[PDB]
């Protein structure tokens, strides 16, 4: 306590790569470690936190990943924050975002921020804290225009579903949030709502960014309410129903019960607020198809490469290749990303593709717009178009388009 | 840098009248120093973003915040509390002033608290020193403002006569707190609510008085000549009273007093005592505080409703500049009474009252 | 090209104001001592209309007699008004068919139901309409509505509706009325896949001033089931019951617009008129050579009026010419027709008085409508909601309870003329 208390403390989530099958199957690398711009996807939520003013945040990962993660935090984390890791044994896969911090509730002491390992965000951090500081709500949620993919919509059968956002522009308060999961046959709208806030803007091209800022007391609700599995799934709509539904008068006693927002006489609460915020540039969260884009979208980069050998009769430009990797004669890299110390054979062509770490590709192959997990390997004269390659997996002279190639089991 | 900025702040004494008025405002938490208490942050945001922030509630919230600062202060082991505490607090003020200039109300509170730190008994301990001046603060909020308000309203409502037609202007919480009283004590009267551009502060006064069942009449300042013929008394709540007897309140306050005196209505000034200043102003331009010029671009009857105008590029067009002063001074020959907690005094009697409190030996 | 047509559906709201709609129809009764149809005409004049057709079903002669004599029959009138007669109790849809069956619509036009009061210059909204039409001939109607408050005193249940508009192109993608009992708002999601920003609004008014294209009549002869402009037409387009057409809302954010449909509106609009919310359309303008003059606190008088000493007039009061007011009487928030006359030591509040009305000495009136040529004796009293017709007389020392409507004919209500006329009865 350097004369000043702490305002919030930050929470980062690192669940299983639920919808990133060909890349998140193995336990040798978890969702929170896929490279993005030759940097693990975890580097970005923390960097946003680090510049936000935080000096230490806590992270809750699945038990199968507690080993590799902090290893990167020990050697590989470019930041300077002090990350408390946590691996609850309750995480039975059926759990989700809310169930997680329920197990580690006793760590929160003030209001808190709930990011996620995929929370890629260039939004300046002051814009989210001030609006929470200014409006003093019960929660704040960041939403973004849905990510537009430069290349043709190859196949997008599982892209973060679709969301419907109801926000009142004047107060910036949020009044409707329902994804197409709890669907509606003849889709509904509570008229009892429209009698206050009779103007509700409805956005359809908006996607979540998993940047929520709750007041401290919400945890007291999370501990009590066992019926909250996912924050984005269950918590937010619960908070939005209580905003306007009259008869939904189940005990809000959690408000007054010495919550300490004065802090004696009541000049606050007497109502539950819930706002939202939208931007315009660089703000979304990987659920597979974003990994191809949020990495491509991650070349406002600069220039050079380091500790890498690209022999003569070889070219590469505006790409990103990490340390140690090698490229052998008559091959070409184009508009592509290559991770740490990979091996690129002779006379091969990898274009518009993402290459993680520790992979070796034999000679004379073609890689047109593909993603290859770490530790992988592809055989000579193979050709892949729009295909994903599992971790530590290999293929021998194969050929297919639109295929998820994985070590069979 | 500061001297470099001080060089800039010198060159801002050019042909323009408003060259010297400081426009530098920080409305964000970008690049904030570390020694800034959270409860101070939330305040500095409210100062730069709120608009119906009365000069009273500011001083309260500032003090209540300052308690939380001192309560959480921790002196180094090699130095007592009194030494090296203002320095901490001074590092808080320098932030708050960069959000919005200190009101006169807030300033005198700083000058008072900075004093009690000095006179603080060294032979005490931390928890002795802290627990002490928190009462001094709570006492300051008791005697100097809250009670003083309750005296003014009662003292003011006494001169309200059945059949009056009261005129207020631009939402003064004090002036609202007396009309609502005069309603509840049974006085038969009615109110005129003069509002003005750009942030129509008058509506919230119209909103309050209406919800208390008060006959009200709402006109913009351009209708002063038209509306004064019905008014019999004028009630004003000030931001400060100068030592020459002048009243330092929002923009139109001068015209309100002027147009009234040229129609033989009295200008009754309701202002506390902690808002008295040892300074004096011959013109409403030497000491003042600006508002953003963009606020009067959205010409419509609204300010948030983003409907543009013709002046939206004024920042980019030469020989064109919009401005909006937030205060002006009203000569004492127009102020009829000042209603301090020492009773109804003539405005010229301010500096004595200031010198009366300096009895603090 | 040089033809802006416009039809007005009088009579279609004659039933709500029934007890008086006998001697005079509803499009002829006074609002602030001025009949409604003029409040609507000068509106259309603002729009630049040049050819008006008026449907009539009750007192057509009494209607046409005014029109043919009205200032709108002179050559200085901006438009050529012709009346049209049809069967009684005329349903909106059935009018447009008869309109189509007559071939009268040259191009885009406007239509109102009843009588409207407004100052909105339509010259800009139809410019919007004509625009987005000349690229999409399937935009057949655009609706004019006024932004307001969900609990605004000028927004009643018939005007209480819920719109959903495309915040970019302003297209009503869903509409539904407000009937207490309809707890939810159901929208087929298949619209979101065609719209990015939708604005659900319960703050509108629905002035029911729709601007229609020449398709609409032919679109009404076809699809003959449509009777109501909102319950049947709109719902048809939105449910694709009509071959894929579009409609639009032009939400006004200034000026004023509403129509007289209900007793709970006539009272409201009147106050919204005396309060100069519809300038220039204000008594002080005297468009029909009246002699009005604004006075402070929104009180309106006329030349050659006599106000006794000790008679006091409070705010929101209007006085027609040639009208007497006795001693020690108090009028407040009241509209008074011409040639009236008030007794002495009386008290009137929030009432409505028309032409050639007398009042006995020492009587109490409040929140009641008193029709043309009504005689009230002394000592009488009359409380809220009361409604009378013409010729009716009330004998001295009498009271009339709340909402006790009456008439002078043999019809449904409980009215008879002779004195006294409640406990002491005539006709029975």
């Amino acid at each position: 306590l350097q004369s000043i208390p702490i305002e919030f403390q930050a929470v980062v989530f690192a669940g299983f790569g639920n919808s990133l099958y060909p890349l998140t199957g193995s336990d040798a690398l978890p969702k929170a470690l896929l490279p993005i711009g030759n940097k693990p996807m975890l580097h970005y939520p923390l960097y946003w936190l680090e510049a936000a003013g935080f000096t230490s945040a806590i992270l809750i990962c699945m038990e199968e990943a507690e080993a590799h993660i902090n290893a990167w935090l020990r050697s590989g984390y470019e930041g300077h924050m002090r990350i408390h890791v946590e691996a609850p044994t309750i995480l039975d896969d059926s759990k989700s975002s809310a169930d997680a911090l329920r197990a580690v509730s006793h760590l929160i002491k003030n209001d808190f921020v709930c990011l996620s390992c995929d929370s890629i965000v260039g939004l300046p951090p002051y814009t989210v804290l001030d609006k929470f500081r200014l409006d003093n709500p019960s929660a704040l949620a960041v939403y973004s225009p849905v990510l537009k993919y430069e290349h043709i919509t190859s196949q997008s059968k599982e892209i973060d579903a679709k969301q419907l956002i109801g926000i009142e522009e004047k107060t910036s308060r949020l009044l409707y949030a329902k994804s197409s999961a709890d669907v509606g046959s003849d889709f509904t709208f509570r008229m009892s709502l429209l009698w206050k806030h009779p103007r509700v803007t409805l956005n359809t091209n908006l996607s979540d960014a998993h940047i929520f800022v709750f007041k401290h007391w919400v945890i007291d609700l999370i501990r009590e309410k066992e019926s909250i599995s996912s924050i984005r799934g269950d918590l937010i709509p619960y908070l939005v129903k209580c905003q306007y539904q009259k008869s939904f008068t189940v005990r809000e006693n959690i408000q007054r019960f010495l919550s300490s927002p004065s802090s004696q006489e009541i000049k606050i609460n007497a109502l539950i607020a819930k706002d939202g915020i939208i931007c315009s540039r660089a703000n979304n969260l990987p659920n597979y198809f974003e990994l191809n884009k949020c990495i491509a979208k991650l070349t406002p980069e600069q220039r050079l490469v380091d500790v890498t050998v690209s022999e003569r009769a070889l070219v590469g430009a505006d790409c990103m290749v990490n340390e140690g990797t090698t490229i052998k004669d008559n091959s070409n890299i184009k508009k592509s990303i290559i991770g740490k110390n990979c091996v690129i054979g002779k006379g091969v062509v990898v274009s518009n593709s993402i290459l993680m770490d520790n992979i070796v590709v034999e000679d004379g192959v073609r890689l047109e717009s593909c993603i290859v997990a770490s530790g992988a390997q592809i055989g000579a004269k193979s050709k892949l178009r729009e295909c994903e390659i599992g971790v530590d997996h290999r293929v021998e002279a194969g050929r297919i388009a639109r295929g998820e190639r994985l070590v069979d089991m | 840098d500061a001297n470099l900025q001080e060089k800039k702040i010198f060159e801002e004494k050019q042909v323009s009248i408003f060259s010297h008025l400081d426009w530098r405002r920080r409305r964000t938490t970008e690049n904030i120093p570390k020694d800034i208490h959270p409860a101070v942050i939330r305040l500095g945001l409210k100062l730069a973003n709120y608009k119906i922030f009365g000069s009273n509630q500011r001083c309260i919230d500032l003090l209540k915040t300052f308690k939380i600062v001192i309560q959480d202060y921790q002196t180094p082991y090699g130095t007592t509390l009194s030494r090296h505490l203002t320095t901490h607090i001074n590092s808080q003020i320098a932030y708050l002033v960069s959000t919005r200039p200190l009101s006169i109300s807030m300033g005198n509170a700083i000058r008072f608290l900075k004093l009690e730190i000095s006179v603080l008994d060294i032979d005490l301990t931390d928890d002795e020193g802290k627990e002490l001046l928190l009462e001094k603060i709570d006492s300051y909020i008791r005697d100097r403002i809250i009670i003083a308000g309750q005296v003014i309203v009662q003292a003011a409502t006494e001169k309200i006569q059945d059949g009056d037609v009261i005129l207020t202007y631009l939402h003064s919480s004090t002036v609202n707190d007396v009309l609502i009283h005069a309603k509840n004590v049974g006085k038969k009267f009615r109110v005129v609510v003069v509002d003005s551009r750009p942030e129509f502060e008058g509506r919230v006064c119209l909103k309050l008085l209406t919800e208390h069942g008060i006959e009200c009449t709402y006109v913009m300042i351009s209708a002063l000549s038209y509306i004064m013929q019905e008014v019999t008394k004028i009630f004003l709540g000030g931001h400060a009273m100068l030592s020459n007897g002048a009243l330092y309140s929002r923009a139109g306050t001068s015209l309100i007093s002027l147009l009234g005196h040229e129609s033989n209505v009295p200008v009754i000034a309701c202002c506390e005592s902690y808002k008295f200043t040892e300074r004096i102003q011959l013109d409403s331009l030497v000491y003042n505080e600006l508002a953003p010029g963009d606020q009067l671009v959205n010409m419509g009857v609204d300010d948030f409703e983003e409907k543009p105008g013709v002046l939206a590029n004024w920042k980019s067009v030469k020989n064109l500049k919009l401005l909006s002063l937030k205060y002006d001074v009203t000569p004492p020959r127009l102020i009829t009474v000042c209603v301090c907690e020492m009773g109804l005094l003539p405005s010229t009697s301010v500096p004595a009252i200031i010198n009366e409190f300096k009895q603090v030996y | 090209k040089h033809a802006l047509q416009a039809i007005v559906l009088s009579d279609s709201y004659n039933y709500r104001f029934r007890p008086l709609t006998l001697d005079k129809p509803r499009c002829l009764l006074p609002l602030a001592n001025t009949p409604l149809i003029e409040y609507t005409f000068e509106f259309l004049a603002l729009a630049g209309v040049q050819e008006v057709y008026v449907f009539c079903c009750a007192h057509a002669g009494q209607i046409r007699e005014y029109i043919e004599k009205s200032k709108w029959n002179l050559p200085s009138s901006p438009f050529s008004v012709n009346t049209i007669v049809s069967r009684e109790s005329l349903s909106v849809g059935d009018a447009l068919r008869e309109l189509d069956s007559k071939q009268l619509i040259t191009s885009d036009f406007i239509l109102v139901s009843g009588d409207v009061v407004s100052n909105v210059p339509l010259n800009e909204v139809l410019k919007e309409h004509r625009k987005r039409r000349e690229d999409d001939k399937n935009a057949i109607m655009t609706m004019v509505v006024r932004e307001a408050s969900p609990f605004h005193r000028t927004r009643a249940r018939t005007e209480s509706s819920v719109f959903v508009i495309d915040k970019k192109t302003s297209q009503c993608v869903h509409y539904q009325a407000n009937e207490r009992g309809k707890h939810y708002v159901s929208m087929d999601p298949e619209i979101f896949n065609e719209h990015e920003e939708l604005e659900v609004r319960n703050d509108l008014i629905d002035c029911q001033i729709d601007i229609c294209s020449n398709d609409v009549p032919a679109l009404f002869t076809e699809n003959f089931d449509y009777q109501d402009i909102r319950k049947d037409f709109v719902y048809g387009v939105l449910t694709s019951d009509l071959l894929g057409k579009k409609i639009h809302c032009h939400v006004a954010k200034e000026n004023y617009a509403a129509r007289v449909r209900s007793l709970q509106t006539y009272d409201a609009i009147s106050k919204d008129v005396l309060s100069r919310w519809v300038y220039p359309f204000v008594p002080d303008s005297n468009l029909l050579n009246q002699t009005f003059s604004y006075q402070r606190h929104q009180i309106y008088k006329e030349e050659d009026v006599v106000l006794a000493r000790s008679c006091i007039i409070k705010a929101r009061t209007l006085i027609g010419a040639y009208t007497k007011v006795g001693d020690a009487s108090v009028v407040a928030n009241t509209i008074i027709g011409r040639n009236c006359t008030i007794g002495s030591n009386c008290s009137i509040d929030s009432a409505f008085l028309w032409e050639d009305v007398v009042i006995g000495d020492n009587c109490r009136i409040g929140k009641a409508i008193l029709a043309n040529s009504v005689k009230i004796g002394n000592n009488c009293s009359i409380e809220d909601g009361a409604i009378v017709a013409a010729g009716v007389v009330i004998g001295d020392n009498t009271i009339i309870e709340k909402n006790k409507r009456l008439t002078t004919f043999e019809s449904h209500s409980q009215g008879t003329l002779n004195d006294p006329s409640l406990v002491g009865i005539g006709g029975r």
